[PDB]
């Protein structure tokens, strides 16, 4: 068994207050399909039976 | 059948449609994993507080 | 045709740009994302209070972090601010801060 | 007797068969329209939560 | 032995109800944890910081700024917590 | 059909310019083989 | 379309010469079972 | 530029990048002039899929 953990940040009682501060781009990902369209067919029944 | 050998055979005719019925049930039942599975990964995704 | 600040939309990441193509049956969509990657966590405060009407606003973002009252954008430590982030509103408690 | 047993095991075995066809087609139509729910679902939470 | 202890499942029809693929606890853990990003997440940060403030001053900052309510009316007036206590112990 | 103009044009099968020919011997349709080139 | 599009970016979406580079990437990876078209007889 | 349908500014299509990474990306403009490497990690996510 394992579970992800996501990051932890503590909450400040005082004033101020923390914050976590990104400090790269890693710009990217792969990504989803839509699927519009189906294929168009017709068929010739009396010569299909 | 109710594991009667005769029932059995006389569907060994028929086997193909066995196969057809769990292989669709089997397709549907991943589908709803990946299904859970990509919700619950665009769910938390994140930092969070104690 | 637009970024946007949407959320359960365009998937994975800030979104910053997206293209399409043509593929069987359908189109193929490229959302290019923005990911932190690496996180440090700061204190910060909410504004200021100088001495009459010199509330500051955190900015367009947080930012204020300790140092200089100088205030950050989403990426990387504090750099110098000049109201380039900080318009002004009215006070909030603990006064010296908009706390 | 072997000959009557057969057409009536017959019988029974295309009622059930059928049957299970039917339950299919209807789990099949249930899960697409969950699978529509659950991005629904992912939609609400992103933007209401 | 449930069913020995007298379900149908394996009783006489083939069939099996599968396992959901996650555990209640786990599933608590995501949810769990939504709740704790909530006051967070929605501080005007896009979502690459995290701004790990209080609950309530998330709910002023909401009702301040996305209400059209000014900063004076919300202080004057806390204990509007007592509605929103109302609200969640009514459901 | 060209409803409006009225009258009526034989396109063929995707991939029938060669073999096919106008009213040909060949074809016999289940069609009573009256029929209805780019 | 400009061959120079981006700056300092870079795009395969520009077409060879009209089906990008991806776009004809992701028609030639995928399994066509028809090719029968325009000569199927 | 601004989702508005009626005008065409036709800018280059760095300078696009960097009004998105400005506003949405809430990046400073200040920032993304410090390190141009921006248009490398781009190409690497690009060459990557």
């Amino acid at each position: 068994i394992a579970f992800n953990h996501p990051i932890q940040v503590d909450q400040l009682n005082s004033s101020y207050f923390k914050l976590s501060i990104p400090t790269n781009f890693s710009f990217g990902v792969t990504q989803e399909y839509i699927q519009t369209t189906i294929q168009k067919v017709t068929v010739d029944c009396k010569q299909y039976v | 059948c109710n594991g009667f050998q005769k029932c059995e055979q006389l569907l060994r005719e028929y086997g193909q449609f066995c196969s057809k019925i769990n292989q669709a049930l089997h397709g549907a039942n991943l589908r709803q994993d990946d299904s859970v599975r990509n919700l619950f990964a665009s769910v938390k995704s994140s930092q969070s507080s104690p | 045709k637009a970024q946007s600040k949407r959320s359960g939309f365009c998937g994975q990441g800030t979104h910053i740009v997206s293209f399409v193509v043509n593929a069987p049956n359908g189109l193929y969509f490229m959302h290019v994302g923005y990911y932190p990657s690496n996180h440090i966590e700061v204190v910060s405060a909410y504004g200021l209070c100088d001495a009459a009407n010199p509330t500051n606003c955190i900015a367009p973002v947080n930012g204020y972090f300790i140092k200089t009252n100088n205030t950050r954008i989403v990426d990387e430590w504090s750099y110098t601010g000049s109201s380039f982030y900080a318009p002004e509103p009215i006070t909030s408690l603990n006064t010296k801060y908009v706390a | 007797d072997v000959l009557e047993q057969d057409a009536q095991i017959d019988r029974l075995i295309n009622g059930r068969l059928t049957t299970l066809n039917a339950f299919v087609a209807q789990q099949l139509v249930r899960s697409e329209s969950a699978a529509l729910s659950a991005q629904l679902a992912k939609d609400k939470v992103n933007e209401c939560v | 032995d449930d069913c020995m202890q007298q379900i149908c499942a394996q009783y006489v029809a083939g069939y099996k109800v599968l396992p959901p693929l996650m555990d209640v606890n786990m599933e608590a853990a995501y949810t769990s944890s939504l709740l704790g990003s909530i006051a967070g997440v929605g501080w005007t940060a896009g979502l690459s910081s995290f701004a790990a403030i209080p609950f309530a001053q998330s709910i002023f900052y909401r009702l301040n700024g996305v209400g059209i309510t000014q900063q004076v009316l919300s202080e004057n007036q806390k204990l509007i917590a007592n509605k929103f206590n109302q609200a969640l112990g009514a459901m | 059909y060209d409803k409006e103009t009225k009258t009526h044009a034989t396109l063929f099968g995707s991939v029938a310019c060669e073999h096919i020919s106008s009213t040909m011997s060949q074809y016999s349709r289940s069609t009573r083989s009256m029929l209805k080139p780019v | 379309i400009i061959p120079g599009f981006g700056g300092d970016f870079n795009l395969t979406l520009l077409e060879p010469v009209a089906r990008s580079a991806i776009e004809d990437l992701l028609f030639d990876k995928v399994t066509i079972a028809d090719p029968g078209y325009m000569q199927g007889y």
